[PDB]
């Protein structure tokens, strides 16, 4: 079975088309670009019918007979699409899907999306079966390493001259999906047509990025900036941003900030900050993280937090903002 | 033929008519006045604790309220309507439990109901029991039809506490707070009905079984089944005392003794000899209570010694005479908090533990 | 598992729970108090068959019938069951609701109609007070069983109703024989596990059977290195494996069994690590050690009692606490109200 | 205000109202949807029932002297009291200002009025053709034609009938996924050139009103609006639009198998088959040759269907699937014994006519099974 | 499983029994907070079988004679048990052996098999619920009767569908209001020897009673503006219908 990436996908496309096609990622927009690329390939080769399905539990046998009824013998070529559930294939599908494969015609052209499938999945016969007649397009979410040259090439793809400046925000501010990074480029090139992204006109936008969760908020603690963080959480009390997730966000890095204040004593600074693996980038700012804040702030801020934690689960919820900027303003200092 | 004949004592020792209520004369009194003078109020509302007579005491009013032979505080229960109510067949007297019928659909069920005719009986009346975890919306639905029914609306609400109630809810109906039963009311109604059903029993566990149940006589008398089914279907002290397993005043005097001392050593033997034998730990704990109160008592006045039992009343004397009130009010303070922590506690051994090491902790 | 286990030492406790039904005095309900694992699964099981057998054999089910032959198929039409489903915790008021409804109807084989709850405390309190009239006046020949880690934790009114027999563990002694017999370890292994499970000899062997007992050795080792250095901030890896009430629990009984050493007693529970003992004795203040067995306590409390709390949070914030603690000058806490 | 006055015999009030119940109620939107218009013209009552894209009219005699005037009452209600009275009482019926009183016998009723709200020009043609179709002319055709249109199909053109005056004659023509039906009527006049669709629902609601094959009928068809009267009463629908396929594109494909022979046999035969037809994909195989037919199904509960019949065949060996559903149809509206049936390939469509005549004509993509 | 044996044995014509069901089938509770009134009542007596259904607004009781001697016996049949029994038996087969026990009913219809569990319990007597004592009296032809109370049910509440009797010598009235404020009255010529009453029924249970009871001529009996009402039968007394009346 042919495995392909989203920007190989086209060339295969060109070179010939299989009848059986896979889309398996979290990332929607590689989902959507793939899907209508196909689409629109097969229409240029006189697919007119395009029928798509929304599988679910509730889909089953009698919301799939339709769909073998649709592709014996109608006019010309069609094409189909289904949506497969959060968790992949089901016992309840996997004979549904048993059945599809029993019927491959160059009247249909399948497309199939979806997200990551257990390994138990692809084991299944239909799938072996499909192995020759099918392409699996790769559609996760690489790491930001590489998330640079990826927007760099894609804004060259856009028409878009970004700077230097202009690419780090960018890419520091939308560090969650490429339907973000799109909707900013196309943003930015609609704003100025010229393309020349200078850093002045790329940060102005509404703000960075958006509210956000952790971004600067933790950032200017990490600094010790209390006015920056302080106006991040009034903004973010201000759209209604979820307490818990800035609970869960400063549960998952307080934890590594402290794992990093020990053994620092015994052990040169560089050495603790290779052996948690954590970003170098990231690294930049856990330096004066661990040096302005001492371990009794740390103890201080732990305890304030666990606090505000367990009033704000048992539906108390008393005041969790005053408490989360207490929380910013110990460490602040 | 095999359809259990036999019925618990819980239910059929269930009050039948207004001389059969043991205890409450502060409501009995003012429902058989209301019944006989002419006033009947349209909701009627009894909180009580467990086990103190609020769905008794509001079937009884059911019974009288319907009765054909007009509407006197005496039903009679030879007619039709007292037969039924007392079997709960009647058409009229509707059982809603309000943990079930809280969603909207059974409110409006209700609603739809009350605006009819009766069928058999003069008013058509809805015990709602549990009424206190209506559903809000529930509740203000209900309002209307609390607030302002037909001729023939009577609602009998039982509560097991009122403070759930929305407070409006019980401002539109008559409040009813049955206290809870006295150990002597208690003992007393047992005594009647041990001697009713002839079955042997003698007034000390019977004492027992009044003071482990905390004035709910549904609960004496389910401690009275647990006591007969156990013990060849009799009452005795050694029966009850090893139901309950209750300890005498000599070993948490012990305790108390050893622990006021600072024997640790001693404290932490007994409380292993105590768990060999398998003792009931919040019984050690409402023992040395006791026992501290009555020492306190002691050091007060000296007229009210130990004398329920005084077996070893010179120990007590001397623990007083010995210690420090300051000293024996911490003590108490610290059993009692710790007793109110032996559910959360993880076991109840360790719990008791706890509480008797940080006893330990002065000197 | 397969009808659970049959444990020996239940054997009279039922016989007599037997007798009040077979004399026909029998109390409709029954709260059993009974430790996890004790046991009182297999004893409300064996009640149920031998109360909707058609024929009831002397202290025995049926030997042959297919009153109870419904009831090994699992499929009796009145022997109902109420448990939370595998995916879920809270028993939800629908269930209870529709077991209550079908009561009214009369038995299909003509025999008993037979309820049981699985475990009472994890009934919801308005599930208990939907129960809560079918368990104070019942229709004829209709009982029930209820099983509880604990009785007082239950709703004021739900036990009101009921009978609350008790299972007393078996003595220490027959108790350490028969795990010896099942499991082959060292006695002091076998002491702490009945003492720690407060002398529950399934919950015994489930602490062997299952893997935390190697985790409990691993947080000894790492009190090892932890109370000698004071440095305890390392124990959070062992104590982070969706266990932490029951590591919490084995943390507690060793400070319980250290307090217990200062005092001298004769008995501790924690027999396998008497050297961790003494050392835990030697570098903690007594003041101190108390202060931090009852945050032990509290945060054991914390996680058993809310779910969805944090317990990586909870556990540092503790061990954060600790660590303060060991150092000279700080105020201790001390229970109140 | 105007005030109206009526002394409207039962009967000859509940045919109109009970025809003109289709663009009336089924989940009215609006409070002036789910209502129908009475309006007063010299002698004559118009019942007019509205849902925004079909517009149906009733003309109720005048026999007494009426109030004129026009309201809008509850059409389902005015239905219930009008039929539920006893029969042949006249029903009084006055217009109390917001308030509509109707007295029968003993009987009193009360309704809610609503001036005026749904008067619009409600109609424009553009009337390319008007021909007088009589009465059994588009009732054959349309009971050939309807069969089992498309149903959420994307293509909204193929819900419709496509018309087509040309000459002398009228084909109609309609397309759903593998079936497809004509019927070419000569109506003998000379008429102009005219293509159109209409929807499907339409369509339906013309068939169902027609009836009584008698009376010959105007129908004015345009662009967007289509009228037709039949004898007393008037009904108009919406008109879609084009992109359908051109049946002298779908219907003439060089068939070169010929056969013949009884359609009542093969709607036995068919119906035999379709108890063992695959129940996931609907048809059966049919073997052809030299002067026979074999009919075979094999549905998944693993049971084999196999008949023989006599139909007339001088072509090649074949062997080709079909629906039984759409072809059951086409025997069923054909109302014909024997049938014409021509075959081209076995993905090529499969044309079969009425052996009694041209004039009914039927296409059937084949099966693949 | 070994077979019940049964209390109550006897065999009735397919006729007989869908009469029974088909007098009483509308007249019973569904879901209803009392459990023992989501069912029907089959008593037995003599030669008469009798069937009483309730929901504490409505009764219809209806008696017809077997010819069999009987013992006095009760038993209740819940809403699906019986709906489910009516759907069994409707071809014209004589064999309908219904046997009663005590816990379950089964009915056997030639080659099919009846099979429900009873609701335990006892029912409210029917004859404490028909008045004792009624003083008015009310003749008319069934048809009539039915055809204007369904004329006038067509304007009245959607929910429950209150209307409106005033009963007086001159002739019974009946009027429906809506929330929509809209108005229906209407004159029946009913033969009255009293002074005027009013009462307020609910259209659907009397249509309901009318349209099950299939007779030609019905009277009708009442005490007061709030008690019950007695439609019967005005030339047979082998069913009796109850409608408790509707506060205004
Ligand atoms: N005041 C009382 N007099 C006599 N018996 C009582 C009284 N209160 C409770 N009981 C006993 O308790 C049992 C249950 O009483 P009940 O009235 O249901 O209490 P509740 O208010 O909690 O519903 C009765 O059957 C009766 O034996
Ligand atoms: F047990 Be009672 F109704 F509070
Ligand atoms: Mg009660
Ligand atoms: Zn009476
Ligand atoms: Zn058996």
């Amino acid at each position: 079975m042919i495995r392909l990436y989203p920007e190989q996908l086209r060339a295969q496309l060109n070179e010939g088309l299989r009848a059986a096609y896979l889309l398996l990622g979290n990332d929607p927009l590689l989902l959507q670009e793939s899907q209508d690329a196909v689409r629109q390939v097969a229409a240029a080769q006189g697919f007119e019918e395009h029928h798509t399905f929304s599988i679910d539990p509730n889909t089953d046998w009698n919301a799939i007979f339709s769909l073998c009824q649709a592709m014996s013998l109608f006019a010309s070529r069609q094409t189909l699409l289904l949506l497969l559930p959060e968790n992949g294939p089901n016992a309840a599908i996997n004979e549904q899907l048993l059945t599809l494969t029993g019927l491959l015609h160059d009247d249909l052209l399948l497309i199939v999306r979806g997200n990551k499938l257990s390994k138990a999945q692809e084991n299944a016969a239909w799938f072996t079966a499909l192995a020759n007649r099918s392409v699996q397009v790769t559609c996760q979410t690489p790491e930001q390493a590489q998330l640079p040259r990826w927007v760099a090439a894609r804004a060259k793809q856009l028409n878009l001259e970004l700077d230097d400046a202009a690419n780090q925000v960018l890419c520091y501010c939308y560090e969650g999906n490429l339907l973000a990074l799109a909707q900013a480029l196309e943003r930015l090139s609609l704003l100025w047509p010229d393309g020349k992204l200078t850093l002045p006109r790329v940060e102005q936008a509404v703000n960075d990025a958006a509210h956000f969760t952790p971004f600067h908020w933790v950032d200017a603690l990490l600094m010790g900036k209390s006015k920056r963080a302080l106006h991040i959480l009034q903004q973010l009390r201000l759209e209604g941003s979820e307490p818990v997730i800035l609970l869960r966000t400063l549960q998952r890095e307080l934890l590594l900030l402290v794992n990093l204040k020990r053994q620092s004593a015994h052990t040169p600074l560089r050495a603790l900050f290779d052996k948690h693996r954590v970003w170098q980038n990231r690294r930049g700012m856990m330096g004066e993280a661990l040096n302005r804040l001492s371990q009794t702030q740390l103890r201080q801020a732990v305890q304030l937090l666990t606090r505000t934690e367990l009033t704000l689960k048992q539906d108390y919820g008393q005041s969790v903002w005053a408490e989360l900027e207490g929380l910013s303003l110990l460490l602040c200092h | 033929g095999p359809h259990m004949s036999y019925q618990v004592l819980a239910r059929k020792w269930r009050p039948q008519t207004f001389a059969d209520v043991v205890g409450q004369e502060h409501v009995l009194t003012a429902l058989a006045n209301g019944l006989s003078l002419g006033r009947i109020h349209h909701a009627y509302l009894f909180s009580g604790t467990r086990g103190v007579g609020k769905t008794s005491i509001a079937r009884l009013l059911a019974k009288g309220l319907n009765c054909e032979t007009g509407i006197t505080a005496t039903p009679c229960g030879v007619c039709d309507n007292c037969r039924e109510i007392e079997q709960g067949r009647f058409v009229d007297l509707i059982e809603i439990d309000a943990a079930s019928r809280t969603k909207v659909e059974d409110t409006r069920d209700l609603l739809d109901n009350v605006q009819y005719a009766p069928a058999r009986g003069r008013f058509k009346v809805y015990l709602i029991d549990e009424v206190h975890m209506l559903s809000r919306h529930s509740f203000n639905a209900l309002l209307k039809t609390l607030e302002e029914p037909p001729e023939h609306v009577k609602f009998l609400l039982a509560t097991t506490d009122p403070q759930k109630l929305p407070v409006t809810i019980l401002s539109r109906c008559l409040q009813f707070h049955l206290k809870a039963l006295d150990v002597e009311q208690i003992r007393h109604q047992l005594e009647h009905i041990l001697n009713e059903e002839h079955i042997a029993h003698e007034p000390r566990a019977l004492q027992l079984l009044a003071r482990a149940a905390e004035g709910s006589l549904r609960d004496a008398l389910s401690l009275t089944d647990q006591a007969i089914a156990s013990g060849d279907g009799q009452v005795s002290t050694q029966a009850v005392s090893a139901m309950l397993g209750t300890l005498d005043d000599d070993q948490a005097l012990s305790l108390v003794e050893a622990m006021v001392e600072a024997n640790g050593e001693r404290v932490m033997a007994l409380i292993n000899e105590a768990a060999a034998r398998g003792i009931e730990w919040e019984a050690l704990l409402v023992e040395m209570l006791g026992l501290l109160h009555r020492i306190a008592m002691v050091q007060l006045s000296p007229a009210a010694l130990g004398n329920d039992m005084a077996a070893i009343e010179l120990r007590m004397r001397e623990l007083a005479r010995t210690i420090p009130p300051t000293d024996i009010q911490l003590y108490y303070q610290t059993l009692l908090i710790g007793r109110k922590e032996l559910p959360y506690a993880p076991d109840r051994r360790m719990g008791v533990e706890m509480t008797l090491l940080r006893a330990l902790a002065f000197h | 598992g397969p009808h659970m286990r049959w444990y020996p030492w239940l054997r009279p406790d039922f016989e007599k729970l037997v007798a009040s039904y077979q004399a026909g005095r029998g109390h409709h309900a029954l709260l059993i108090q009974a430790l996890p694992g004790m046991g009182d699964d297999a004893l409300i099981y064996a009640l149920s068959r031998y109360l909707l057998c058609q024929q009831p054999q002397g202290h025995k089910s049926c030997g042959h019938c297919r009153g109870c032959q419904l009831m090994q198929a699992g499929t009796h039409p009145d022997y109902y069951t109420l448990a939370p489903e595998k995916g879920k915790n809270t028993l939800g008021v629908d269930a209870v609701r529709e077991v209550t409804e079908k009561l009214n109807e009369h038995a299909r084989l003509g025999g008993a109609k037979v309820v049981w709850v699985t475990d009472a405390a994890l009934l919801t309190d308005a599930a208990a007070n939907a129960l809560l009239k079918t368990l104070e006046e019942p229709p004829a020949e209709t009982w029930f069983f209820l099983a509880t880690r604990e009785p007082e934790r239950l709703l004021a009114t739900l036990r009101s109703r009921c009978r609350l027999h008790y299972l007393a563990p078996p003595p220490e002694q027959y108790a350490v024989t028969w795990l010896s017999r099942e499991v082959t370890m060292s006695q002091d292994a076998l002491l702490a596990a009945l003492r720690l499970s407060a002398g529950s000899p399934g919950a015994a062997l489930a602490l062997f059977q299952g893997d935390n007992w190697q985790a409990r050795e691993t947080l000894c080792q790492a009190l090892a290195y932890s109370v000698p250095s004071g440095d305890w901030y390392s124990l959070l890896a062992a104590l982070n494996h969706e266990q932490a009430p029951a590591r919490l629990h084995w943390l507690a009984t060793l400070l319980m069994d250290a307090l217990k050493r200062h005092h001298g007693a004769a008995q501790v529970t924690n027999v396998d690590v008497p050297g961790l003992v003494a050392e835990l004795a030697n570098h903690l203040s007594p003041s101190r050690l108390q202060a931090i067995l009852g945050d032990v306590c509290h945060i054991r409390e914390q996680l058993m009692s809310v779910t969805g709390i944090n317990r990586e949070l909870l556990i540092t914030d503790l061990l954060l606490r600790i660590e303060h603690y060991l150092q000279p000058g700080v105020v201790l806490p001390v229970p109140h109200l | 205000g105007p005030h109206m006055k009526f002394t409207v015999e039962r009967e000859h009030l509940l045919k109109p109202l009970q025809q003109v119940s289709g663009p009336l109620g089924g989940r009215p939107t609006l409070p002036i949807l789910g209502n129908l218009l009475l309006q007063v013209a010299d002698g004559t009552l118009s019942l007019t029932g509205t849902d925004l894209e079909m517009e149906m009219v009733a003309r109720v005699a005048l026999v007494q002297p009426h109030e004129p005037g026009a309201t809008t009452v509850p059409a389902r209600k005015f239905f219930d009291i009008c039929r539920g009275l006893p029969e042949g009482a006249e029903i009084a019926v006055q217009l109390e200002g917001e308030r509509m009183l109707v007295r029968s016998g003993r009987s009193r009723f009360s309704l809610s009025t609503l001036p005026a709200a749904d008067f619009p020009n409600l109609d424009d043609w553009q009337s390319e053709v008007e021909f007088t179709l009589p009465q059994a002319t588009m009732k054959r055709l349309i009971e050939a034609t309807q069969f089992s249109m498309a149903h959420q199909d994307v293509r909204y053109y193929l819900n419709g009938m496509l018309f087509e005056t040309e000459g002398e004659e009228l084909r109609t023509v309609a397309t759903d996924g593998h079936r497809l039906a004509v019927c070419s009527m000569p109506i003998g006049q000379s008429l102009p050139s005219h293509s159109v669709i209409v929807p499907r629902k339409g369509v339906i609601e013309l068939m169902r009103m027609l009836d009584g094959g008698d009376n010959p009928l105007r129908v004015q068809i345009g662009s967007n609006n289509i009228r037709a009267h039949v004898g007393d009463f008037i009904f108009t629908s919406k008109l879609v639009d084009g992109r359908f396929p051109d049946y002298r594109r779908v219907l003439p494909k060089n068939p070169d198998k010929h056969l013949e022979a009884g359609c009542d046999l093969l709607k036995q035969a068919f119906a035999r088959a379709a108890i063992l037809s695959n129940e996931k994909f609907r048809g059966v195989r049919l073997y052809v040759s030299e002067n026979q037919l074999k009919i075979t199904a094999n549905n998944p509960e693993q049971e084999e269907a196999e008949e023989i019949l006599d139909v007339t065949y001088s072509g090649a060996e074949m062997e080709i699937g079909f629906n039984v559903s759409y072809v059951l149809d086409v025997l069923n509206a054909l109302k014909c014994e024997n049938v014409r049936m021509m075959l081209t390939d076995s993905v090529s469509s499969v044309q079969i006519e009425d052996a009694a005549s041209q004039s009914a004509a039927y296409v059937v993509m084949p099966m693949r099974l």
